[PDB]
C-alpha cells in the first residue's frame, strides 16, 4: 500500500461486504451491518471502466497485413523481412509485457487512494466526537442510533448537536 | 519421364492494346487467357485446412 490503507493500518478487509469496493461497519444498539459506500466505488469504477477501455481503443491503429513469399535465390531480402518481423514482434511484446506491470501497480494503489481518503473525509467530520482506534475505526463519546448514522455516510453530520456529549463524556475517564 | 523443359512467361495486356507473336518453331501458345480487375493486395497464406463457412 502506497497510502498505507490496504497493507498498512487496515489490516486485512471485509469479506461479509459485498456491495461495492469500499465501505462501513456499524455496531450500535439497534445491531451490527455492514454497508457499502456506492458513491465512491462509483467513480473507481467508472476510472477503471476508462483505463482499460483506453489501452484497448488507443491502438486502433491497426491495417491490413501478410505472410512470406520470396525463393531461395533471395534469402537475403527474407532475411530483412524476418529482422523486422522479429523486430516489432520484440518491441510489441516488451511495451506490452510493462504496460501491464506499470498500469497495476498504479491500479491498485487507485484503491488505497479512495480507502484512505474515505477514512479521512469520515475523520475531519467528527474531530474530538469519536476516538481514532488506529484499526482504522472510530468509537464513539456519544450514542448515535441507526437513523444518526446514515449523516456520517450521506457526510450531513452535525458537530454541533452532539458536541457537548462527547466533551463531558470526555473528563469522567480522564481521572 | 521427360528430359528437356518447359519456361512460361506473362504479361498484363492493357484494355485497349494488342498483342503480337512471331515464331519459327519450339513454341506453345495460347488458348485460354484470363480478364483481371485487381484492386488491393494480399498474399498466398500456407495452410492445411479447408473451408469453414464463416466470416
Ligand atoms: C485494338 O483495338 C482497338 C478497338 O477500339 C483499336 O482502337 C481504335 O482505333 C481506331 C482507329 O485508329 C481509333 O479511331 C480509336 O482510337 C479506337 N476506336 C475506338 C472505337 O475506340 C486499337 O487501335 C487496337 N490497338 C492497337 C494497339 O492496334
Amino acid at each position: 500500500g502506497l497510502f498505507g490503507a490496504i497493507a498498512g493500518f487496515i489490516e486485512g478487509g471485509w469479506q461479509g461486504m459485498v456491495d461495492g469496493w469500499y465501505g462501513y461497519h456499524h455496531s450500535n444498539e439497534q445491531g451490527s451491518g455492514y454497508a457499502a459506500d456506492k458513491e465512491s466505488t462509483q467513480k473507481a469504477i467508472d476510472g477503471v471502466t476508462n483505463k482499460v477501455n483506453s489501452i484497448i481503443d488507443k491502438m486502433n491503429t491497426q491495417f491490413e497485413a501478410v505472410g512470406r513469399e520470396f525463393n531461395n535465390l533471395e534469402r537475403r531480402i527474407e532475411n530483412l523481412n524476418k529482422k523486422m518481423e522479429d523486430g516489432f514482434l520484440d518491441v510489441w511484446t516488451y511495451n506490452a509485457e510493462l504496460l501491464v506491470l506499470m498500469e497495476n501497480e498504479r491500479t491498485l494503489d487507485f484503491h488505497d487512494s479512495n480507502v484512505k481518503n474515505l477514512y479521512d473525509k469520515v475523520r475531519l467530520q467528527l474531530r474530538d466526537n469519536a476516538k481514532e482506534l488506529g484499526n482504522g475505526c472510530f468509537e464513539f463519546y456519544h450514542k448515535c442510533d441507526n437513523e444518526c448514522m446514515e449523516s456520517v455516510r450521506n457526510g450531513t453530520y452535525d458537530y454541533p448537536q452532539y458536541s457537548e456529549e462527547a466533551r463531558l463524556k470526555r473528563e469522567e475517564i480522564s481521572s | 519421364g521427360q528430359s528437356g523443359r518447359m519456361e512460361f512467361f506473362w504479361t498484363i495486356l492493357k484494355p485497349n492494346d494488342a498483342i503480337n507473336f512471331e515464331s519459327n518453331g519450339n513454341f506453345i501458345a495460347p488458348e485460354y487467357a484470363y480478364k483481371i480487375v485487381k484492386k488491393g493486395d494480399s498474399t498466398i497464406m500456407k495452410s492445411e485446412l479447408e473451408y469453414g463457412n464463416c466470416n
